[PDB]
C-alpha cells in the first residue's frame, strides 16, 4: 500500500543490504526459509511495505541487488540470509569496473542499465501505491558511484512525482584504502546534488569511532559496522509498518527538513547503543535516549556540529512511552543550545513515536540532523581533488573513455557553488529583508 | 639449578604442512559477509562460481541452497 | 573464468617457473601425476584452480602456461624430471641453437624462427580461455633469448592482443655482480619493449635477493633454488586476490588503475614480509604493524635502490590471513606520521589496500616458516631513476671504444640502435626527475 | 532534589573519595554490589543528593574520579569498592605531570580536560536542581595541583551561581617528602584565593599528631588517615540527608563564615575520637564533645589559634540530643575565653543539629573553624617560597614550558598582599 | 604499556648485563627458555605468538669473546640472536678508535635494531645506558651513540650507569684520555647519570659480606640490586610510586649538573642477617656512613643539594617519616641553603629477591638512596690532575691522532672540564 522498492549497487551495498534484510526479517519473525514464525498478530498487518506475497505463505523481500563482479553476487547468495531473494533480481556483469568513475558511468555500465531498468520497472509497477525509492551505495567504488548514478538519473526522469532516497558512504581521508577516491567522489556529488531527494552520509570513521570508544568493541568487522548501518534505516521507516500515537513516514520527514531543494544532505545517528560492561550500570528513560542521541560522538559522519549550526532536526521514537518527555527533552536542548541552533526558523525539532519497539529493546530512538557543518567534507573533497587534478595525475584512465576535461572543471564549479550556498544559510540575518 | 618443566603437551594432533591455522575468519566462516559458498573439507575460503556462471557457458554444477 | 596465462620465456624463465608452479600444485593440491586426490567422487564447488589449471575429464589438471626457449638443455629436466606428466608435451617449446648472450641474435636471426610455434600455442590457450585477465611474463634482461626474442614476442602481442594486460617480471642486472659481459648492451636494447609494449613492469636484480636470503633466512650459502621460491612467494600473492575468497579483492586491472599514474611511469617495486627462518618465528612477535614496517625498510627491499633518496608516488598493498581492518587502519597511520619517508604533494592519499583470508602455504624441504600472516607490496618511487643511471654510465664507459660491436652489426641490424636505445633511455630518467619535482 | 557532584584529582584525591564513598554507601546502607539493604525508611528517603538511579534498583555515586596515571586507577577499580562506580567516569592519562605544577596546568592538563568537561556536564545538566560541587586534592603534587586548580577555573564561569567546596591537602613542613613541593603549594594557593566558594586545609602532620596522641594506634596507615578526614567530609553535609530540628546546608554555612571574600580558609576538627582502652571510660555527655573539640591538639591542621583570633566558629552535631546544654556550653566557651574572640563580631557561633548519628556512635560533632592562624601556614609557605626562587633552583622545569618569569612573581605578591588582609583582623 | 628499553655496550656492560637479566627472571619467575611455570613482565619482556618472552635489550660489543659465552651459556635461548650485536678487530682501548674509525660500522645496524624494538612501545620512559669509561668500546662507541640517539629521538629519558675508573687500581693507563672525552661530550647528550666505582665495592664486599676473595660477578649482582630498586616502582605497585620522570626531575636543580651518588643499604652477610635489626631508621643511616659509600669520596666535604629515597618492602611512612625527622638534625650531614627539604621519598610493597649462590641474604625491608652532593669535585679535580700529568709530556697522544681527529680536541675539552669545576663551586658557595 506504500511499498518501498530497495535498490543496492555495489560491492558495499551488497553488504549493507544483505545486513539490512537479515535486521528486520527478524523484526517481522520471517525464518531464512521464508515463512512466518512469530508470536504476535501485527506482524502481518503491514508487511507488504518492504516484502512480496508468494505462493504458500512465502514472503520475498522488494529488493534488487546490482553489481559488475560476479563475485560479490555469489556471497550475498550463499550468505547467511541470502537464500530470500529471488534470483531474477541478482543482475551483474562479467568483468569489474576497476575502482573507475568513467567505466561505471559511460562504458561498462552503460550496457548493464537495460537489464536493471526492466527488473526495476516490472517490481515498481506491481505496488498498488508506490511510496518511493531507496538505493544503498558507495562513492569510493566504481560500481557503486559510476552506475548507481546513472540509475539515480534515468529513474528521476521515469518516475518524477516520487521521493527516492539514498544511503552514501560518504569517504574518509583518514582510513581511506584507495588512491582515485576524490575522482569517484566529485563527479557523483553533482549527480546526487541535482536527482536526489534525501542523502544520509555514513562514514566508515564515525562507524569505527562508535564500534570502538562506545561499543568498547575488540574487533570491529564489517558485519559489526553494516549493523549500525542497517540500525537507522530500519529505524527512519518504522512509522510506516507499525502503528502509533504520532506518526510520520519519509515524506512528511522530507517536508519538514528540507527548506530548499539543493539541501539534503543529512546525519543519522542510533541513540540506544551501550557497552556489554556498562548496560547494567545504566537506566533506560527518555532523557537517556535524548543525551546519547544529540552528542558528536554518536554522529555517523566526519561532522563536527561545533564548527556549523543545526539547521533542522529529526528525532523518532520507538516503543510504549509517554511523550511528555519527548516533548519536553528536545525544548529544554532548544532553549540551552541556542547558538547552535540556527535563529532564523523556530522550533525546527520534528517529532515522532511509534509504539513497537525493536525486538528485545523497550525503548529506542533515531536521529536525522540537517547541518551545515557537512560543507567540510565537500571542501576537504574540493582539496584533495584540486591537488591531484592540477598534476593531470591520474586522468588518461578517465579521458581514455571519452569524456574531455571540462567536465571536470564544471564538477569543481558546482561542489564550490555548493559549498558556498551552505555557507551563506550558516551567516544570515533573520531579522531583515532584501530586494525581493 | 633445579627443575625446569618442559614444553606444554599439545592437546591436540598437530603437523604442518597440511593444517590451517586458527584465525577469527575460520572461527567464523558460516557467518562472515564476503564468504562464498562452503563446500570443502579444506579450507572453507576457496571460491565458488557456481552461482556467477551465466546457463551457458557452464558445467553442469550444484546451485546453492538447492 | 578470471585466469591469466605465464609466459616463461629464457633459461631463467624455466627455472622461475619451475619453483612458482610447484607451489601453485601444492596450493590447490595437485600431484605431479597432474591428479586430483581431493574431489574423487563429488564436491566440485571448488573451482580455485580455474585461474592457472584447465579440466580435463579424466580429471587431470594440466597447466595453463608456455616454455619458450632456444637451447634443449634446460628444458630437457622439465621433460625427464618430477612433473613429467603434469605439462603438456607442446607447451614446452623448444629452440635448436641459443642466442648466445645477443640480442640481434635472437631478436633478427634465430628468433624469427620459433615465433609462428609459440604464437600458435598462445592462440590455443587463447581460444580455450573464456575471460582473460592478462598475461604474465617471466624473463631476463641479460640473455640473448630472455632479451632478443623477448622484444619481439611483446610486439607481436601487442598487434594481436589490444586491451589485453600485460604484466613483466624481469631480472635486471645487478649493480656490482653478474654473469656476463655483454649484459649493458643487452639491458639498454631492450628498454624499448619494456616502455611501449608492457602494461606493468616489475623489476628485481639477483644481489637484493641475496643478502635478504643471507641475514633474514639464517643460511649461509643460498643458491638460485632459493631465490626463485622468493620470486614465486610474489606471483602467488598477486594473484590471491583472484584465487582465494576475501573480505577486499584486488583484479588485475585494480591495482594498475592505482600504481600506473602515467603511461609512461610503470615500474613498481616489489618487496615481501615476513622472510624469515624457522629458528626465528619461535622468536619474534609477528604482527601486522610489524610486517607493514620490513616492506618499508630499504634493506628489505628487493631491488639495490634506496626510497629514502627517492620520494613514493603510489602504494599497493596485498594481506593474506587473518589481518582484521582494524590493525590495517592503525599501522597505516603510523607510517603517515614518521617523516624518514616521503610522499608527492599531487598524491594525497597513497595506498590501496587488499586482504585476503587464505594463509600462504609451504613446502617441504622449504626455507621459510609456517606463518600466518603475510604482505607484499608494489610502491613506485623515483629511485628507479639513481637505478638506471648506473648501468647507464657502464654502457656509455663500454661504447665509447666501440667494443664488441661487430658482434651486433653482422647479424642485421644497423648501428643506430645503441645510440636511440640510449637516447629514449635519457629521456625517460628526464621524465622521472620532473614528475619527482615538488 | 539537592545534589552533589564529586570530584576526584590525584592519587591522594583517589585515595580520600575510595575511603569517603566507603563510610557513607555504609551510612547509607549499600552493599559492595550496590543494591540498597537498610533497616529503616529515612536512609532511602535523601538518596539522589549523592547517588543515581539504575537499572534494577542500583544506585551509582555523582562522582569523577581524574588521574594522569593509570596505576592508582587500577587498585581503586580493585579495592573493596570499586565495583560501585561507573566506569565512564574514570578518566586517565596516559602521561603524568610527576610532581610538576606546570605540566598539569599548561601542557599535559590541557589535552585532558575536554574529557572531564565533557564527563562532569553530561551528569549535572541531569540534576532538576544542582546543589554544588565538591573538589579533593593534594597540593603536594602536580597531578591534582595543576589540573585540579585548571579545572576550578574552568568550571567557574560554567556555572556561576553555585557553591563548590574544596578539601586542599595543604603541604607541611616535616612531611614534605617533595623538593619541588613550595611551587606547588605557591602557585596553587593564587588560583584558589580568587575561584572558591569554600577551602578547607588538611594537613598529615595533624593526622599523625591526632592518631599518635588520641587514638593510640601503633600502624596509622593511610586508610585510617583517610578515616579520620573523611569523618568529617561526610559530617559537613549531613543536613541535605538527614533530617534535624535545626538544619544548615552547605550555602548556610558558607554565609555566616565568609565575612570577606579573600577569608575563606577554615580549619576543621571532629569531636568524639577515642582510643579502644579509653573507649570503656568515657562518658557519652554534651559537655564531653565540646570540650575535646576546643581543645588545640584535636584540629586537623599545623596551625594554632591561641596564636589567634577565632573569627567565626560553626557547629554541626550529630545525634537525638536537647540543645540547651548546645546552647549552654558553647556560650560558656565563648565567654570563658574573651580573648581568642574578635570584638567587633558578637555571636561568632553557627549551630545545626541533625537527629540521625553515624553509624554506631551515639552523639558526635563536627567543628569549621575560621581564624588568624591560617596566615601562619600561608607565611611558613611562603618563606621557604622565596629563600629557594631567589637563586632560580629548579626553574628551567618552569620556564622551559611555556611559563614566563612574571607568574612566579605575581604568585608571591598577591600571597602578600593576602597575609596582609589577614594580619590587620588580628589587630583591628 | 610502560617499557624500558636497556642497551648494554662494553665488556663491562655486557657482565652487568648477565647479572641484571638473570635477577630480572627470577624475580618474574621466567626459566631461561623464556617460559612461564598480571602484567609485571611487560617492561622489560615483549610477547611473543609462542608464549616466549624475549627480553628489551640491546648488547653492543665490539669484541666477540665475550657475546659467546652469552650464545652458549644457560640464557642461549632466551636472547633473540639479533639482539647481541658483534663487531670485529677491538677497539684496543682508545677513544678514537671507537669513535672515529671502527664504531661507524656498526653503527646503523645498532640504531635499525633499536628502531625495531622501540616500535613495540605505546609508550615508553626511557633509555637505560651501561657503560665503562676505561675501555675503548664503553668510550668511543658511546660517544656517538649519544649523539645519534639525541637527533633521531627528541627528549626521551636517557639514564647512565656509568663506571668510573678509580683513582687507586684499575687496568689500563689510557684511561684518562678515555674518561675525560666522554664527560665532555656526555653533558649536553645526558639526561641523568650515576657513577659506580669498583674499589669502593671491593671495600664493601670486603667489610660487610665477609667475602675475603671477590670477582667481578660478586660485584656486578650489587648493582644488578640497584636497578631492580630503580625500576621496582614501575613493575610493581606500592604506597608512593615513582617514575623514572620523577626522580630526574627531582635531583637537578640546574642542567649542568646531573650527577648523583647511587648507594645501598642493608648490604650484609647472612650470619649478620640473623642478628642484626633491620628497621627503616637502620636502613637509613647506613646510606649517610662514607665507609657504606660507592664512590669514592666522601660528603662530609660536600654539601647534600637533592635526595631521593627508594624503600623497598615491610616499611611503614609513619617509621620512614621519623627516621628522615632524626637525621635532619644532627650536622654530621649538612645541606644547602637554598634547598630547605631536599628529600624525595618512594615506596614500594614487594620485598627483594635473592639468587642462590650469591652474597645477601632474606631482607625484609631495603633503601638506595640517589643523593646529589658536592663531594665529586675531588674526583673530577684529581682526574683533571692525572690527566694533564700524562698530556703535559704528551704521551700517548699519537695512539690518538692517528686514526683522524684534531690534536685541538684535547684541548677544548680541557676548557670543558675546567669550566664544569667553575660552574660546580658557585652552587657550593653559600649566599
Ligand atoms: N633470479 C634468478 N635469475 C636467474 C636464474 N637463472 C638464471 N637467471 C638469470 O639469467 C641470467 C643469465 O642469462 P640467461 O637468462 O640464462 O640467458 P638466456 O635467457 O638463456 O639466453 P641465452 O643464454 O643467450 O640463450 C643471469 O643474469 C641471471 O640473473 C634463477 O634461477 N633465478
Ligand atoms: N664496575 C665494573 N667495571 C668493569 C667490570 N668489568 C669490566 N669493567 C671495566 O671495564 C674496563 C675495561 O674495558 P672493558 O669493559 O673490559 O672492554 P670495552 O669496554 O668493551 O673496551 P675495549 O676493551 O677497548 O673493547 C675496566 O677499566 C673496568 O673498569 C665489572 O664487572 N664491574
Ligand atoms: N560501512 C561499510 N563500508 C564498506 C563495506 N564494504 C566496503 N566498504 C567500504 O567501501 C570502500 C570500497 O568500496 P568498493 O567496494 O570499491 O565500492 P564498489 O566498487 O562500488 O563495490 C572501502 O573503503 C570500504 O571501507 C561495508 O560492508 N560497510
Ligand atoms: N592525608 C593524606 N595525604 C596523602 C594521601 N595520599 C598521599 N598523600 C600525600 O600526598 C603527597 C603525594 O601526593 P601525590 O600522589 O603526588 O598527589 P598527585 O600528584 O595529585 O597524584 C604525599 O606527600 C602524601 O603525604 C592520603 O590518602 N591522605
Ligand atoms: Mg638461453
Ligand atoms: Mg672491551
Amino acid at each position: 500500500m506504500r511499498e518501498i522498492v530497495h535498490l543496492q549497487a555495489g560491492q558495499c551495498g551488497n553488504q549493507i543490504g544483505a545486513k539490512f534484510w537479515e535486521v528486520i526479517s527478524d523484526e517481522h519473525g520471517i525464518d531464512p526459509t521464508g515463512t512466518y514464525h512469530g508470536d504476535s498478530d501485527l506482524q502481518l498487518e503491514r508487511i507488504n511495505v518492504y516484502y512480496n506475497e508468494a505462493t504458500g505463505g512465502k514472503y520475498v523481500p522488494r529488493a534488487v541487488l546490482v553489481d559488475l563482479e560476479p563475485g560479490t553476487m555469489d556471497s550475498v547468495r550463499s550468505g547467511p540470509f541470502g537464500q530470500i531473494f529471488r534470483p531474477d533480481n541478482f543482475v551483474f556483469g562479467q568483468s569489474g569496473a576497476g575502482n573507475n568513475w568513467a567505466k561505471g558511468h559511460y562504458t561498462e555500465g552503460a550496457e548493464l542499465v537495460d537489464s536493471v531498468l526492466d527488473v526495476v520497472r516490472k517490481e515498481a509497477e506491481s505496488c498498488d501505491c508506490l511510496q518511493g525509492f531507496q538505493l544503498t551505495h558507495s562513492l569510493g567504488g566504481g560500481t557503486g558511484s559510476g552506475m548507481g548514478t546513472l540509475l539515480i538519473s534515468k529513474i528521476r526522469e521515469e518516475y518524477p512525482d516520487r521521493i527516492m532516497n539514498t544511503f552514501s558512504v560518504v569517504p574518509s581521508p583518514k582510513v581511506s584504502d584507495t588512491v582515485v577516491e576524490p575522482y569517484n567522489a566529485t563527479l557523483s556529488v553533482h549527480q546526487l546534488v541535482e536527482n536526489t531527494d534525501e542523502t544520509y552520509c555514513i562514514d566508515n570513521e564515525a562507524l569505527y569511532d562508535i564500534c570502538f570508544r562506545t561499543l568498547k568493541l575488540t574487533t570491529p568487522t564489517y558485519g559489526d559496522l553494516n549493523h549500525l548501518v542497517s540500525a537507522t534505516m530500519s529505524g527512519v521507516t518504522t512509522c510506516l509498518r507499525f502503528p502509533g500515537q504520532l506518526n510520520a513516514d519519509l515524506r512528511k520527514l522530507a517536508v519538514n527538513m528540507v527548506p530548499f531543494p539543493r539541501l539534503h544532505f543529512f546525519m543519522p545517528g542510533f541513540a540506544p547503543l551501550t557497552s556489554r560492561g556498562s548496560q547494567q550500570y545504566r537506566a533506560l528513560t527518555v532523557p537517556e535516549l535524548t543525551q546519547q542521541m544529540f552528542d558528536a560522538k554518536n554522529m555517523m559522519a566526519a561532522c563536527d556540529p561545533r564548527h556549523g549550526r543545526y539547521l533542522t532536526v529529526a528525532a523518532v521514537f520507538r516503543g510504549r512511552m509517554s511523550m511528555k518527555e519527548v516533548d519536553e527533552q528536545m525544548l529544554n536542548v532548544q532553549n540551552k543550545n541556542s547558538s547552535y541552533f540556527v535563529e532564523w526558523i523556530p522550533n525546527n525539532v520534528k517529532t515522532a513515536v511509534c509504539d513497537i519497539p525493536p525486538r528485545g529493546l523497550k525503548m529506542s530512538a533515531t536521529f536525522i540532523g540537517n547541518s551545515t557543518a557537512i560543507q567540510e567534507l565537500f571542501k576537504r573533497i574540493s582539496e584533495q581533488f584540486t591537488a591531484m587534478f592540477r598534476r593531470k595525475a591520474f586522468l588518461h584512465w578517465y579521458t581514455g573513455e571519452g569524456m574531455d576535461e571540462m567536465e571536470f572543471t564544471e564538477a569543481e564549479s558546482n561542489m564550490n557553488d555548493l559549498v558556498s550556498e551552505y555557507q551563506q544559510y550558516q551567516d544570515a540575518t533573520a531579522e531583515e529583508e532584501g530586494e525581493f | 639449578e633445579l627443575a625446569q618443566a618442559g614444553t606444554p603437551a599439545p592437546t591436540k594432533p598437530h603437523d604442518y604442512r597440511q593444517e590451517q591455522p586458527e584465525t577469527f575468519w575460520i572461527q567464523r566462516a558460516p557467518q562472515l559477509p564476503g564468504v562464498s559458498n562452503i563446500r570443502t573439507l579444506d579450507t572453507p575460503f576457496r571460491k565458488n562460481c557456481s552461482f556467477s556462471t551465466p546457463v551457458p557457458l557452464s558445467l553442469g554444477k550444484l546451485l546453492p541452497y538447492e | 573464468m578470471r585466469e591469466c596465462i605465464s609466459i616463461h620465456v629464457g633459461q631463467a624463465g624455466v627455472q622461475i617457473g619451475n619453483a612458482c608452479w610447484e607451489l601453485y600444485c601444492l596450493e590447490h593440491g595437485i600431484q605431479p601425476d597432474g591428479q586430483m586426490p581431493s574431489d574423487k567422487t563429488i564436491g566440485g564447488g571448488d573451482d580455485s584452480f580455474n585461474t592457472f589449471f584447465s579440466e580435463t575429464g579424466a580429471g587431470k589438471h594440466v597447466p595453463r602456461a608456455v616454455f619458450v626457449d632456444l637451447e634443449p638443455t634446460v628444458i630437457d629436466e622439465v621433460r625427464t624430471g618430477t612433473y613429467r606428466q603434469l605439462f603438456h608435451p607442446e607447451q614446452l617449446i623448444t629452440g635448436k641453437e641459443d642466442a648466445a648472450n645477443n640480442y640481434a641474435r635472437g631478436h633478427y636471426t634465430i628468433g624469427k624462427e620459433i615465433i609462428d610455434l609459440v604464437l600458435d600455442r598462445i592462440r590455443k590457450l587463447a581460444d580455450q580461455c573464456t575471460g582473460l585477465q592478462g598475461f604474465l611474463v617471466f624473463h631476463s634482461f641479460g640473455g640473448g633469448t630472455g632479451s632478443g626474442f623477448t622484444s619481439l614476442l611483446m610486439e607481436r602481442l601487442s598487434v594481436d592482443y589490444g586491451k589485453k594486460s600485460k604484466l613483466e617480471f624481469s631480472i635486471y642486472p645487478a649493480p656490482q655482480v653478474s654473469t656476463a659481459v655483454v649484459e649493458p648492451y643487452n639491458s639498454i636494447l631492450t628498454t624499448h619493449t619494456t616502455l611501449e609494449h608492457s602494461d606493468c613492469a616489475f623489476m628485481v636484480d639477483n644481489e637484493a635477493i641475496y643478502d635478504i636470503c643471507r641475514r633474514n633466512l639464517d643460511i649461509e650459502r643460498p643458491t638460485y633454488t632459493n631465490l626463485n621460491r622468493l620470486i614465486g612467494q610474489i606471483v602467488s600473492s598477486i594473484t590471491a586476490s583472484l584465487r582465494f575468497d576475501g573480505a577486499l579483492n584486488v583484479d588485475l586491472t585494480e591495482f594498475q588503475t592505482n600504481l600506473v599514474p602515467y603511461p609512461r611511469i610503470h615500474f613498481p617495486l616489489a618487496t615481501y614480509a615476513p622472510v624469515i627462518s624457522a629458528e626465528k618465528a619461535y622468536h619474534e612477535q609477528l604482527s601486522v604493524a610489524e610486517i607493514t614496517n620490513a616492506c618499508f625498510e630499504p634493506a628489505n627491499q628487493m631491488v639495490k635502490c634506496d626510497p629514502r633518496h627517492g620520494k613514493y608516488m603510489a602504494c599497493c598493498l596485498l594481506y593474506r590471513g587473518d589481518v582484521v581492518p582494524k590493525d590495517v587502519n592503525a599501522a597505516i597511520a603510523t607510517i603517515k606520521t614518521k617523516r624518514t619517508i616521503q610522499f608527492v604533494d599531487w598524491c594525497p592519499t597513497g595506498f590501496k589496500v587488499g586482504i585476503n583470508y587464505q594463509p600462504p602455504t609451504v613446502v617441504p624441504g622449504g626455507d621459510l616458516a609456517k606463518v600466518q600472516r603475510a604482505v607484499c607490496m608494489l610502491s613506485n618511487t623515483t629511485a628507479i631513476a639513481e637505478a638506471w643511471a648506473r648501468l647507464d654510465h657502464k654502457f656509455d664507459l663500454m661504447y665509447a671504444k666501440r667494443a664488441f660491436v661487430h658482434w651486433y652489426v653482422g647479424e642485421g641490424m644497423e648501428e643506430g640502435e645503441f645510440s636511440e636505445a640510449r637516447e629514449d633511455m635519457a629521456a625517460l630518467e628526464k621524465d622521472y626527475e620532473e614528475v619527482g619535482v615538488d
